[PDB]
């Protein structure tokens, strides 16, 4: 099988061949035939008693565990704990970046850089604004969010967009939020030995939990980093490995936490630190990132995007990486293994996430700017180890367009509203053409790379098929960087792939056919966008021809985010198989009854076109019961 | 009913209308007998555009219903809905072209029904030039005569070629609104097919003015969406034949507002229920100057 779709990534893969480093798709060579119980969920090992395994075929072999649970519970428990910590890794996110919000001023390093978002967002918090400092409004703001993560009394915040009949639904289905770290908390204790032994139970208890993820971690995380670092606007980029300079030093983010690329962007720029990158003998200074934290500073800067997950060893492979800044999330630990075969410092920042063998320097929250100056003069002054006679960049980059906030969405919406009928700053337009059927529905590709699919290709295949149906798409995360170094975030690829209702959508409006609307948090304003679809056309999310996917996700974030998703009442297509086929209960709970408790559920196609083909079907079956 | 089936409801209404009176034009007349628009050199001009075929006698114009009938297919996207509503225009065009050839005087005054050739080449030099800075394509009925004689005579004192389909040419009689070519009020007929005498004007624009030859569709869209500047007015409740027509002016890149409620598409299909602001929001749709 091949390795991926990207010529790119095949060529450095080639070089890591000749230079004796082993991959991530070595390793899973490795692995060879992995084991049958644990991919179907039936092993438990929640407490000393076991290890126990049971049967994935009903009927047959061992059918309990020790303590007497059944496989049902046993992947019920089991999916349970993914979801937490998705969930646990989202809200972590959020809660350093609502901290960061709390600690803004006027004169300091991180300050408030749009403020209009700031009163929006008190306005939703009963935060007063009027004649207000804005920083004392922003501290305010922040207090809120904060108690949002861990109030044992009383009942929390949720955004405006979200529909009443949705939050009505949650209440008397019995999974509406609580504070984030206490359902948290929750899941954590129902799994433990001996509490809960039923799997409906279970599911709803991760559906309630996953809900602190989507309304509340992530929506804020999303919100608060667009009130400190500035709401995205349409911004052009280039992706793919071909970023790296061979004559400049290369510094390479990755992770997931914004505050530390923001200010390493901010020193980039720094007049010692040019001085000092020219001195040893570089153009200059080229910042890359690479996963959510690539996204971040490419959405806000236009920062270059060298790669998504599965592409992060092969950025070093090229041997041009100078510095690679790594804060949590998503960082393969192989990489401190990788980068000793290079001259390339591995540099780990967060306590969060230490790394064995790689180079500690921790970023300073308390000033932020001269700790990110620090870090990124160790990545500049290591340009003079590089050995050029190892390096090899490809002549392989692409000209990508993103964003697409739902702020900038509705700009550009405004271009296509009759000025004598109006109004103005809606998502009208767009509730306009999906209730005519000039589009066909909304689409989420979302997720991670998986060494179990060719690298890309299920993202790329999904999203080319939901385009030519005229499924308008939105891009989050490693799926958007598929995207981004394919080519399909560009103007010109509307008329390229695009079916006709989509292509004079996309002509109209004068927007790619493909919209990457950011990180993994910022799946929270696709919330944000489906939910003002719904409130303004009176109906639940669920009465909406929308659907997300995601093709090749492989985190336990992925799992959080289909299962929130799906519990906002959104349809989730899966790439990549849960563990979960050793418990039938699951299965049917997942794929069957979750329908009748809150309108939507999951499908599991490993295909890419039957996906597309099963998206279309439920989208227009979903139009057909709407009326449109 | 959604859009895209109200769409298919109306061509398939034009196509049964029209498949009526060609049987009833070739019991009575023959298939041998002459098929003809008073003074044009286009033959049916909707067909020749389309396929490049003249239509001269009454059995080849029973054969072109196969051109509706191959322009309807029932599936929910944009190029189909476009198709079919070219379907109900090519339609309306052979119910006019039976209509002519079955009565001698089909329209009566103040209806003039078809509009011949040196009337489009008189036209064309204020068109280009822009004394006619658009055309104003007003069906229906509005609730009263004088917000119908406001309308239109809101659009003829801005320089407008005004053309009425349906009750609104009695109501504009009774808002005495003064009508002929040299007025540029023209009213086409009281029934919904009359509407196509007006988009035969655009099409021989795109065949006299443009130079497009027959048979070449795409090039005369394009060429009726990006230089002639029509809109459609469309007034009191629609059927789906309606919905139809309006469709093929949206083929033909011309943008429809109404007054009644539907399924809004940006750009295409606009409601406007202030009859106050209608002049400016058409004149906003379709990009007009005064
Ligand atoms: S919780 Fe039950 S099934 Fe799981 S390891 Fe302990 S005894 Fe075995």
């Amino acid at each position: 099988k091949a390795k991926s779709i990207d010529q790119a990534t095949l060529q450095l893969l080639d070089k890591a061949k000749q230079d004796g480093v082993e991959t991530v798709w070595d390793r899973k060579a490795d692995m060879k035939v992995q084991c049958g119980f644990g991919s179907a969920g039936v092993c438990c090992r929640n407490c000393s008693m076991g290890p126990c395994r049971v049967s994935p075929v009903p009927g047959k072999g061992v059918e309990r565990g020790i303590c007497g649970a059944t496989a049902d519970v046993i992947v019920s428990r089991n999916f349970a704990r993914m979801v937490a910590a998705g969930t646990a890794a989202h809200s972590d996110h959020g809660r350093s970046i609502a901290l960061s919000l709390y600690h803004t001023s006027k004169d300091g390093d991180i300050k408030v850089k749009d403020e209009n978002k700031l009163k929006e967002v008190a306005k939703s918090f009963n935060v007063e604004t009027e004649g207000r400092d804005i920083y004392d409004i922003a501290h305010d703001v922040a207090k809120e969010g904060l108690s949002n993560y861990g109030k044992q009394l009383g009942e929390v915040t949720l955004p405006p967009s979200l529909p009443e009949k949705r939050k009505e639904l949650w209440r008397k289905l019995g999974v509406y939020p609580r504070a984030v770290d206490r359902e948290i908390a929750a899941v954590m204790h129902s799994t433990h030995i001996g509490c809960n032994a039923d799997a409906e139970a279970m599911i709803k208890m991760s559906m309630r939990c996953s809900l602190t993820d989507g309304w509340m971690g992530s929506f804020m995380g999303t919100e608060f980093s667009d009130i400190m670092f500035g709401t995205p606007h349409s911004i052009d980029t280039e992706a793919n490995l071909g970023v790296l300079e061979k004559n400049s030093v290369n510094v390479v983010l990755h992770g997931h936490e914004p505050l530390l690329s923001e200010m390493v962007v901010e020193a980039a720029s720094d007049p010692e630190l040019v001085e000092l990158a020219k001195s040893v003998g570089a153009d200059g200074i080229n910042l890359c990132g690479m996963c959510c934290t690539g996204n971040e500073v490419s959405m806000r800067h236009g920062i270059k995007i060298a790669g998504n997950f599965m592409q992060q060893e092969l950025a070093v492979v090229t041997g041009a990486v100078d510095g690679l800044i790594v804060d949590v999330q998503c960082i393969m630990p192989a990489l401190a293994k990788l980068s000793k075969s290079y001259h390339t410092k591995f540099i780990t920042t967060s306590p969060k996430a230490h790394i064995t063998d790689s180079i500690y320097m921790e970023f300073d929250e308390e000033n932020p700017l001269d700790s990110a100056k620090k870090i990124l003069k160790e990545a500049i002054l290591n340009f003079k180890n590089r050995d050029q006679s190892k390096v090899m960049i490809p002549e392989l980059k692409c000209k990508a367009i993103l964003g697409y906030s739902v702020e900038e969405i509705i700009n550009k919406l405004d271009k296509v509203v009759n000025t004598q009928i109006g109004p103005m700053q809606t998502v009208k337009p767009l509730a306009d053409v999906l209730v005519s059927g000039v589009l066909r529905g909304a689409a989420a590709v979302v997720g991670c790379n998986n060494p179990k699919v060719v690298q890309d290709s299920a993202h790329i295949e999904t999203i080319k098929g939901l385009i030519k149906n005229d499924v308008i798409v939105v891009v989050t995360g490693c799926a958007a960087q598929a995207a981004a170094k394919y080519g399909l975030l560009q103007k010109e690829a509307a008329e390229k792939y695009a079916g006709p209702g989509l292509a004079t959508v996309c002509k109209l409006v004068d927007i790619p056919p493909v919209l990457h609307m950011g990180s993994c948090v910022d799946i929270s304003r696709i919330l944000d966008l489906v939910g003002r679809v719904a409130n303004l056309l009176g109906v639940d999310m669920s009465d909406l021809p929308v659907a997300g996917v995601a093709p090749e996700w492989m985190s336990e974030k992925a799992v959080a985010i289909g299962t929130y998703v799906v519990t906002s009442g959104i349809d989730t297509w899966l790439g990549v198989a849960p563990p979960v086929t050793g418990g039938p209960e699951v299965v049917d709970i997942l794929t069957n009854k979750m329908e009748d408790w809150v309108g939507a559920k999951f499908f599991i196609e490993t295909d890419p076109h039957k996906a597309v083909e099963q998206i279309v079907n439920r989208m227009n079956e979903k139009r057909k019961k709407l009326g449109i | 009913m959604n859009l895209f089936q109200t769409v298919f409801t109306g061509s398939k209404q034009a196509l049964a209308a029209a498949e009526g009176i060609v049987k009833q034009a070739v019991d009575e007349k023959g298939r041998d007998y002459k098929v003809a628009f008073p003074d044009t050199a286009y033959s049916l001009p909707v067909i020749f555009a389309a396929t490049g075929k003249k239509i001269t006698n009454v059995g080849e114009l029973e054969g072109a219903l196969d051109i509706v009938r191959s322009l309807i297919v029932e599936e929910e996207m944009l190029d189909k809905l476009l198709n079919s509503g070219l379907a109900t225009a090519v339609a309306a065009e052979i119910i006019e072209a039976a209509k002519y050839v079955l009565s001698d005087a089909p329209y009566a005054e103040p209806c003039v029904g078809f509009i011949s050739d040196p009337i489009i080449r008189s036209l064309g030099v204020p068109l280009v030039t822009g004394d006619i800075p658009g055309v104003a394509v007003i069906l229906g009925e509005c609730p009263d005569s004088e917000t119908a004689a406001k309308i239109i005579k809101d659009y003829q004192s801005k320089g407008l070629l005004t053309c009425l389909v349906g009750k609104v040419i009695d109501q504009a009689i009774e808002g005495k609104v003064k009508m002929g070519l040299d007025l540029r009020v023209i009213p086409l007929g009281y029934d919904v097919t009359s509407v196509i005498h007006v988009v035969t004007i655009a099409i021989r624009a795109a065949l006299i003015f443009g130079g497009i030859k027959g048979g070449q569709l795409n090039d005369i869209l394009k060429y009726t969406a990006e230089r002639v500047p029509a809109f459609v007015n469309a007034f009191g409740p629609l059927s789906e034949l309606v919905v139809s027509a309006g469709a093929g002016a949206i083929a033909l890149g011309f943008p429809v507002l109404t007054d009644q409620v539907v399924p809004e598409v940006p750009t295409l299909l606009l409601t406007q229920k202030d009859y106050d602001k209608m002049v400016k929001t058409s004149l906003e749709a379709r990009n007009i100057k005064i």
